[PDB]
């Protein structure tokens, strides 16, 4: 078995002028059976989003992980974290279980207060840290937006720009593939506030 | 404060002279064995009428054929015949068989040595040593019926008849004259019954007295109150008939 | 003062009363003594005799560790037995690691960090002994002398014990007579004659001598028991000489 | 009052158990001096046999901890040879780790802290000693650093240690202000060490035999001591002079 | 006094108050008398008892088929030094195939009191050994004391008003020594031996305990009825 | 063996105090006098290198020490005592935050894990309490510069400015007169050597002073120039040199 | 060996009292007093600084008043830096809490917790107990707006206002006289800065002797919102009773 | 691990540490049980001396132990609240071993077991609590009630008492409990538990708490309007 195609999913970030965006599918599955479209894979601590593909088990323990040590962190220097460092800090907790690690592929999104900067990153399973300016891709088929993305992409869209192209990126692979789809989720992330969209596509 | 272990100069151990002055406050057992059985004897001793008189518990079963009466601090007891009662459930498992008296109390006087401080931390278990006396009755194929008198200096002596307790010394005083082989077990029985009675601050009574015995076909046997009740009307009848 | 109550405790004249009372274990030991050969060492210990009823030349205590040093003590015999045992593990223990038989310059720091650790915690009393020990290994022979303090030197001679104020000064005889060397044949004639002197403040209670050494010439450099005419030839020197 | 039995701090914020140490020191009547050249460290010391039963080679209180730190103890034998065992594995553990060898500054600051340990634990007293570590260092030339059962270290241009310091301290600061260097300039190391002798006969009052000192010299590369012949030779090249 | 608080402790003078207390233990206890010849060793022995009712205190050991014990003073020390004594006995016949030499077995008892009076929380032993066993070199007869010192002897007493018996011994040293092949001499030699040390307690039937081994005798013990032919 | 040091030293007496801590804060006031003054664009720190012979050099000797590339530390009281402060300080910045953060602590961050070790010290048992008050300086981007004091009962206090040591009631009150809130780097610096002057009366000069500042941002020490996202060290210490120079402009 | 220095600090008195835990409360009424004054629909939190000077940094300062998880404060009164590793253990609790249930931890168990802690010191281990005492003031959904006190016995009460370190028969002979239930947040605030200017060691009551500290239902939705008052706020809030 | 031995013999025979546990028992405020034909009743007493409290979270004297035990306490409160949770987590514990409830006998000899250790390990203090434990056998109507002191020793009792002035209380049970004839019905038991607890309150009617348990894992605390209407019966009754 592979320990990652269990449940699938996909999860797709993208940079813009001065905003980002993380959006990605709400299927749940068990191989072909398809078990529920209520689960979501992507949380918010602060103003700072994970999004987290792979066995579904792993994404609702690190889930709970991630809360427990970002709260303390919250308490003790009273400012939520930012997300330049919280990306240390999700490598680390991966590589601390090298040895059998946890099946799953984090993918961090959010605009840094001090600077203005809006910032993404990447991992894998043992946890690299893929660092990029255009957009990061995660799942079962980040084959498929690795090559959808890079030709719709262009750099610096407006914040009601950005989400067309999300979409696009997001339907187009999940009706190629065979483990996403069931309606999707998208976020648009700006310094004042964050906007959560339901796409209605297509149910096969 | 003088230590756990310090020898005095007398050539003891402080702490086993102490708890030799606390079984001295218990109250009293007294046991006489014969050919046909041992007979244990506790005064039990009501401390209010409101107290349950039947929740005294001094004579317990360890096996099928190992009796036992203790007096003390019932309290530091209550491990030992948990060791007690493994040891002996144990032999049975191991070897399928029941283990001379002589044998189980050598297991129960090797828990009474094993205070102190130790070196590293070993078998030590205790800050103290044991508070308690045990007379262990039984009986086993190879040597009828014995009685053993387990005193936390860690040595027991094998009696005929021996008497632990508040009032020890007038008891065992009285022991020594009128113990002989003659003994059929309904005297013997009588006999430790009556000894109590002089000892006791109370008048004798089934609420706070209870007679057992061990035979070697029935097994050990706590009476109930209503067999004892028989026998306090036989000896106010035969101590008036004088 | 106080600061003799327990041990590692400094007093304010820097002495450390615990180690002082140590010695004064030591000097109401038997007298033993090591004379250093000119190629190998002799030992010679004083055993007194207590009853008629101890066995002739069983209770030995003379003791040797691994196969070329001798030990020999005063003070309390357990307390020593303890230091010897713990010697043979650690010498067991080179010849495990480097295969080659531990130098003796060597087996004698060993033994002193053991003692030494002694003065160090506060829950173990200090050893009740003076050890002198050595032997002969590559570079020849040594004779060493073990304090309760941790503090050991190379001697030329030793003596501990009760007699040892009348030893120090034989001893320092015949070095002063024998730059050259008191050779080994020659040393064993000379040790019986010093214990005999230096049982003159026990000579209330016969004494048994004991005699070993450990020479490159004569054993080949292995630990053996003087013996039979050798012994027997050293007592007879050693009654002429007090009569 | 049990703050006189072990170290905890006195109602006064003192430590007597370490004050008392000090004096513990002082006391086996050797004298120790360590001066600096120019590309060396000369470090001569007294050394006093009581009987002539003692072999003389034996005595001694320079040790060889690495192969290029010495270090000249002032004290009772038994914790030197105490803290003699243990600096020596520290130098070793140090080539294994980091595979360059431990520098002078870096092993003294080792000692202190194992020092300090045992004036915070109640079960441990202090050592007695004072240790003098004397190298030529690889980046900073010549070094000494004496440490203290306290803990206390500090680098020196030239120290003395003993009952009778105050003479050879009071000496060498008179010599220093008049050179107006850090270091006995003389290039060679033979001059060095006649150097020292002659400081300590003037401090102390009293001449010196060959069997009365023991040397130790530190150049780049080695540390050695000098047999009872090379310190011969000096002593007959101070009489000439 | 005040360094007899515990044992890690030297005194002003030297001595270990904590360990001439152990040795007084061993006054409080009975006498028992020990001799050997070449052939055979012996151990005559005062059981004591309690009141009249009480039975009498076993004070022989058997520790193998070759090598047994005898204790005077604290009865619950005396069977952890034989218990320990017991696995030795036992590590020897598996691993070497060879029954344990007595004079080993000696230097292993000092070697395990040293290390528990030098502990903190410690305590010295308070019993005494005659311990008799016959190997390869011959017959041997060792006194244990809590110090530490084993001490190899023809005859000795430990126990109460032990002078008596220790002083026939050394006067008859040469005669009890000479009685070799004859078991029964060797006995009678023992029982006129404790009798010196005995004041009242005239010996009985139920009294006295006996044990025997030798070159031709696995360690055999007489008890009870057993010991009629030797009063 | 069986060591029994597993009761604390310090014990509550029957008046409300622990008594070893309180002794503990006598011996920091026989320590050598140190201050230190939170001005708008930094923080100074400085103390008097006690050198106890001429023989002796006190240049290896340091009473200022480099805690991360932005916290620095001074002290007041047994010299031991500091040394393994520092390097317990040293270690647990880097194995308890930064491995795991990736960033070296913000300066309030690090005292709260000084202030830990200060605590196990005195409830832990076997152990005296240590022998030191600490002023720890440093910066961090979101409190901007901050000074703190930590003491040997594990509290610790953020300062305008504050001394400790012998000369602790004389200079304190000079700093509340010559303090406010305008001041500069260049002005509090000037403030600080004349309330070292006060409490030092053997010598006073760049041999024998020791002073570091928290300041603006160095370049210069980065040492791998050539990358915009580092900025560099913003402790610097000032060498003997640089202050014999503002002696020159007293 | 070591027999001897053992204070033996946790045996009974022939009182049946325990030593250290009658000093530890002594040492605890040295520090600056605490007072905590619970309404229908919130808890106030005020406590008198100790130590203060025209040097002292007051603003980024925190020495009584500690935050736990969302729902949950204290106050400190006694050694601060003792009470330090209690507020540790006690916010890992809380969040190993929501680890295993997904729900904010009831007050009742965080506080249980800490008491257990505190008993466990006495006990055994031979070490001096903590000298702290706290105010726990928490909001749950099971009964509302809840007080809590612990002492370093371990014993632990519920109030309707408590005072714990200096005058605390002063500070409860006015909260009795002054208390009543139908009372409102803005009335307790009054009445909590109304008894720390009679308790008051200084000559005047001033912001900057003052740690303050709101819980109130109040702020948007039903989720409650905790504010520990800026230094500013302080100033306004003593201007607006009237007391300066 | 602390070793030092706290608890030792004295010349005389007793175990110090012992009594002064009990001189902790003396100052804890009341507790009283009465078992009566067909149920038990636990009144504590609470101190008045403390004002302002809030009553509905102070937590109770009286602990359920499982659905149809309980446990109330006098003496150290914080050294209650460790034997009562290992007292349920031996309550589970033996329903899964076992497969039954606990007997009422099982769980207090279980309690006492954890007080007697605790006089015997080095290093550790004993006790300074006594309990009440009442409750129904399962599969039977009859009341149990026990006792354990910090001693160990533990035994059955028909009425008992253990807190603060408990002679006084106890004298007045000893002639108004009839033995032979348990106290007939459930309210008459509550009466007498409520008459004997007022000879010691120094007036009180609501520093009285009652919890009755009753056969069938019935336990109800009673509320204060039913407290209060037998303090007026009985104040009645006395008037003569």
């Amino acid at each position: 078995s592979d320990p990652s195609s269990i449940n699938g999913g996909i999860v797709v970030a993208m940079t813009g002028k001065d905003c980002v965006a993380i959006a990605c599918d709400l299927r749940l599955g068990s191989q072909s059976l398809g078990v529920s479209n209520k689960f979501e894979k992507i949380f918010h601590y602060g103003h700072v989003f994970l999004g987290i593909t792979g066995l579904a088990t792993d994404v609702t323990t690190l889930n709970e992980m991630f809360r427990y040590k970002t709260n303390l962190y919250k308490l003790k220097e009273e400012r939520a974290i930012e997300p330049e460092t919280f990306t240390q800090l999700v490598s680390s907790s991966l590589y601390e279980r090298r040895f059998g690690p946890y099946f799953v592929g984090p993918v961090v999104a959010g605009i840094n207060s001090k600077s203005g900067k809006p910032f993404i990153a990447g991992f894998d399973l043992i946890g690299c840290i893929d660092e990029a300016k255009d957009f990061i891709v995660s799942g079962t088929a980040s084959d498929q937006l690795f090559g959808m993305c890079e030709s719709l992409y262009e750099p610096n869209l407006e914040p009601e720009d950005l989400f067309e192209t999300i979409s696009q990126a997001l339907l187009n692979a999940a009706d190629r593939d065979a483990l996403s789809g069931w309606g999707a989720v998208v976020y648009i992330i700006k310094k004042d506030e964050v906007v959560k969209r339901y796409l209605k596509m297509r149910q096969d | 404060d003088r230590g756990v272990s310090t020898f005095s100069p007398e050539g003891r151990l402080f702490q086993v002279e102490y708890s030799l002055e606390a079984i001295k406050l218990g109250s009293t057992a007294i046991g006489i064995a014969t050919k046909e059985g041992v007979v244990l004897g506790v005064e039990k001793r009501a401390t209010s009428p409101l107290l349950e008189s039947d929740s005294i518990e001094k004579i317990v079963e360890i096996d099928r054929h190992i009796g036992c009466a203790m007096s003390g601090l019932t309290a530091d007891a209550r491990s030992m015949i948990e060791h007690a009662r493994t040891a002996a459930v144990t032999h049975n498992l191991y070897y399928d068989e029941d283990i001379n008296v002589e044998s189980l109390t050598q297991s129960v006087c090797d828990l009474a040595l094993r205070f102190g401080e130790g070196a590293s931390g070993e078998e030590r278990l205790m800050s103290r040593p044991f508070g308690v006396a045990l007379l262990i009755a039984g009986h086993d194929a190879d040597d009828g019926y014995q009685l053993f008198h387990a005193e936390p200096s860690g040595t027991f002596y094998r009696y005929n008849a021996k008497a632990i307790g508040s009032g020890s010394e007038g008891a065992q005083a009285e022991l020594l004259n009128e113990w002989h082989s003659s003994l059929t077990l309904k005297e013997a029985e009588l006999l430790v019954l009556k000894i109590l009675k002089q000892v006791m601050e109370e008048k004798l009574d089934e609420n706070n007295a209870q007679l057992s015995c061990i035979t070697k076909q029935d097994g050990f046997k706590i009476y109930d109150n209503e067999k004892t009740a028989e026998l306090i009307k036989e000896l106010k009848e035969k101590e008036a008939a004088e | 003062t106080g600061y003799d109550l327990s041990n590692s405790v400094f007093s304010p004249d820097g002495r450390n009363f615990q180690v002082e009372y140590a010695v004064k274990a030591v000097e109401n030991g038997t007298t033993s003594i090591g004379i250093k050969c000119n190629d190998g060492v002799v030992f010679a210990v004083e055993k007194l005799i207590t009853s008629k009823l101890l066995v002739p030349q069983k209770n030995v205590k003379i003791q040797v560790v691994d196969r070329h040093i001798g030990c020999v003590y005063s003070g309390l015999i357990p307390d020593g037995r303890h230091l010897v045992n713990r010697g043979r593990e650690e010498a067991a223990s080179f010849k495990k690691l480097y295969k080659t038989p531990i130098p003796i310059p060597a087996f004698a720091d060993r033994l002193g960090q053991y003692v030494q650790a002694h003065t160090l915690y506060n829950s173990v009393r200090p050893f009740g002994v003076s050890t002198i020990f050595g032997g002969v290994d590559k570079n020849g022979a040594h004779l060493y002398m073990l304090e309760p303090s941790g503090s050991y030197w190379g001697y030329k001679g030793a003596a501990t014990g009760k007699g040892r104020q009348s030893a120090k000064a034989e001893l320092e005889k015949l070095v002063d007579h024998h730059p050259e060397g008191l050779s080994a044949r020659e040393a064993v004639k000379q040790a019986a004659k010093i214990i005999y002197l230096a049982h003159e403040d026990n000579k209330e209670k016969d004494f048994e001598l004991e005699i070993s050494w450990c020479s490159l010439s004569e054993t080949n450099g292995l630990h053996k028991f003087v013996k039979g005419d050798l012994l027997q030839e050293a007592i007879d020197f050693a009654q002429k000489e007090i009569n | 009052g049990y703050d006189r039995h072990i170290t905890i701090f006195s109602p006064e914020g003192r430590l007597y158990q370490v004050e008392y140490a000090f004096k513990a020191t002082n006391q086996t009547n050797i004298n120790s001096l360590a001066v600096r050249g120019k590309d060396c460290t000369v470090v001569i010391s007294q050394k006093k046999v009581p009987d002539k039963l003692l072999d003389p080679t034996t005595v001694s209180y320079i040790f060889c901890i690495s192969r290029t730190i010495g270090m000249v103890v002032n004290g009772p034998i038994p914790d030197a040879r105490n803290a003699a065992l243990r600096a020596k594995a520290e130098a070793a553990e140090f080539r294994y780790k980091y595979g360059y060898d431990m520098p002078c500054d870096v092993l003294a600051k080792r000692m202190a802290n194992l020092s300090q340990i045992y004036t915070q634990r109640a079960y441990m007293r202090p050592l007695g000693v004072i240790l003098t570590f004397v190298s030529v260092d690889e980046e900073l030339g010549p070094s000494i650093y004496k440490t203290d059962p306290a803990g206390y270290y500090v680098g020196y241009k030239a120290t003395a240690t003993g009952p009778k310091q105050q003479e050879i301290t009071t000496n060498l600061e008179n010599h220093f202000k008049k050179s107006k260097i850090d270091h006995i300039n003389e290039e060679s190391w033979e001059k060095v060490v006649e150097f020292a002798i002659t400081h300590m006969i003037d401090a102390l009052g009293t001449e010196f035999s060959k069997n009365d000192l023991e040397v130790g010299v530190a150049t780049k590369d080695k540390f050695f001591t000098l047999s009872a012949e090379n310190i011969e030779e000096r002593l007959v090249a101070i009489a000439e002079q | 006094n005040n360094y007899d608080g515990d044992t890690v402790t030297f005194s002003p003078t030297g001595r270990l108050f904590q360990v001439e207390y152990a040795l007084e233990a061993i006054k409080q206890g009975s006498v028992t008398v020990g001799l050997r010849s070449n052939t055979h060793a012996v151990l005559v022995a005062l059981k004591r008892n309690a009141d009249e009712l009480s039975s009498y205190q076993k004070k022989i050991i058997k520790c193998d088929e070759h090598m047994g014990l005898s204790l005077a003073g604290l009865a619950p020390d005396a069977r952890v030094l034989s218990n320990y004594l017991r696995q030795q006995c036992n590590y020897s016949s598996l691993v070497f195939n060879r029954k344990l030499a007595v004079e080993r077995a000696g230097h292993l008892l000092c070697d395990k009191a040293q290390k528990n009076t030098q502990s903190y929380g410690g305590r010295p032993y308070g019993v005494g050994l005659l311990i008799i066993g016959y190997d390869k070199s011959g017959a041997h007869l060792l006194e244990f004391q809590p110090s530490g010192n084993v001490t190899e002897l023809y005859g000795t007493a430990i126990g109460a008003r032990s002078q008596g018996a220790k002083t026939y011994l050394e006067r008859t040293l040469d005669t009890f020594i000479k009685i070799d092949g004859n078991p029964d001499e060797l006995i009678k030699a023992g029982v006129e031996a404790i009798s010196q040390s005995l004041r009242d307690e005239s010996l009985t039937v139920d009294n006295l305990s006996i044990a025997i081994v030798g070159k031709d005798t696995p360690f055999t013990i007489y008890d009870g009825e057993a010991v009629a032919k030797y009063i | 063996m069986t060591d029994r040091y597993s009761f604390s030293l310090t014990t509550f007496s029957p008046s409300g105090k622990l008594g070893q801590i309180d002794y503990a804060l006598t011996a920091v006031k026989q320590g050598v006098t140190s201050l230190g003054i939170k001005a708008t664009n930094g923080v100074v720190i400085a103390t008097e290198k006690k050198s106890s012979s001429p023989l002796a050099m006190s240049e290896t000797l340091s009473k200022v020490s480099l805690l991360t590339p932005d916290i620095g530390a001074v002290y007041s009281g047994m010299g031991p005592d500091y040394r393994v402060l520092v390097d317990k300080s040293r270690k647990v910045a880097h194995t308890s935050y930064k491995r795991i953060y990736g960033e070296y602590p913000p300066t309030k961050l690090l005292v709260s894990e000084v202030a830990k070790i200060m605590q196990e010290a005195t409830q832990s048992g076997g152990v005296r309490p240590f022998g030191v008050s600490l002023l720890i300086a440093g910066h961090d981007e979101f409190n901007g510069f901050s000074l703190y004091q930590v003491d040997p009962s594990g509290s610790y206090f953020p300062w305008k400015a504050t001394a400790i040591g012998k000369g602790s009631v004389a200079a304190k009150t000079f700093l509340e007169k010559r303090w406010n809130d305008e001041l500069e780097l260049e002005d509090a610096i000037h403030i600080a050597l004349l309330t070292l002057k006060e409490s030092v009366e053997g010598e006073f000069n760049g041999d024998t002073i020791e002073l570091a500042i928290i300041g603006d941002e160095n370049p210069d020490l980065l040492g791998y120039t050539g990358i915009p996202t580092d900025k560099g060290p913003r402790f610097r210490k000032l060498t003997s040199q640089e202050i014999n120079d503002r002696l020159e402009a007293l | 060996g070591s027999r001897r220095y053992d204070s033996r600090t946790t045996i009974f008195s022939p009182e049946g009292r325990l030593y250290q835990v009658e000093y530890a409360l002594e040492s605890i009424s040295h520090a600056g007093t605490a007072i905590g004054i619970m309404a229908s629909d919130g808890i106030v939190l005020a406590a008198e600084r100790k130590v203060t000077s025209t040097l002292l940094e007051q603003d980024t300062s925190t020495e009584k008043l500690y935050k736990l998880n969302d729902k949950i404060a204290v106050a400190v009164a006694g050694l601060t830096a003792d009470a330090e590793i209690l507020i540790n253990t006690a916010r890992i609790h809380a969040q190993n809490y929501l680890k295993t249930y997904n729900e904010d931890i009831p007050v009742e168990i965080l506080v249980r917790r800490l008491s257990d802690i505190k008993q466990g010191y006495t006990q055994h281990g031979g070490l001096r107990p903590f000298g702290v005492s706290f105010i726990y003031a928490g909001y749950d959904d099971r009964y509302g707006y809840q007080l809590y006190t612990s002492n370093p016995s371990g014993n632990y009460t519920g109030w309707k206002a408590i005072s714990v370190g200096a005058n605390t028969s002063a500070a409860q002979t006015l909260l009795q006289m002054d208390y009543k239930d139908d009372m409102k947040v803005d009335d307790a605030i009054e009445l909590a800065l109304k008894t720390l200017s009679k308790t008051t060691d200084s000559s005047a009551l001033t912001y900057d002797r003052l740690e303050f500290a709101t819980i109130r239902k109040g702020a948007n939705d039903g989720e409650v919102y905790q504010k520990i008052f800026k230094p500013q706020e302080i100033k306004d809030i003593l201007v607006k009773t009237g007391i300066t | 691990g602390y070793d030092r031995a706290l608890s030792i013999f004295s010349p005389d025979g007793h175990i110090f540490q012992v009594e002064y546990a009990l001189e902790a028992v003396k100052r804890g405020t009341c507790a009283v049980g009465v078992k009566g034909k067909n149920c038990v009743v636990l009144g504590c007493e609470r101190r008045s001396t403390l004002k302002l409290q809030d009553t509905r979270i102070t937590p109770s004297k009286v602990s359920k132990i499982d659905s149809h035990v309980v446990l109330s306490f006098s003496g150290l409160n914080a050294d209650s609240r460790i034997l009562i949770e290992k007292a349920r987590v031996e309550a589970q514990s033996h329903r899964l071993t076992l497969e039954d409830p606990v007997t009422v006998e099982y769980l207090t000899r279980y309690v006492a077991g954890v007080q007697q250790r605790y006089t015997q390990s080095g290093g550790v203090r004993p006790f300074g609590v006594s309990t009440l434990i009442a409750g129904f056998d399962p599969r039977d109507d009859e009341p149990k009630l026990y006792q354990t002191e910090p001693s160990g020793i533990y035994s059955s009792w028909s009425a008992q008492t253990i807190g603060r002035n408990s002679k006084t209380v106890r004298e007045f049970l000893e002639k108004n409990y009839d033995r032979k004839e348990p106290p007939a019905t459930v309210e008459e038991c509550v009466k007498l538990t409520v008459r004997s607890l007022l000879e010691v309150v120094q007036t009180g009617a609501k520093n009285i708490e009652i919890t009755v348990v009753k056969p069938d894992s019935d336990i109800v605390a009673l509320s204060s309007e039913e407290i209060n209407q037998y303090v007026t019966q009985i104040e009645q009754e006395k008037q003569e």
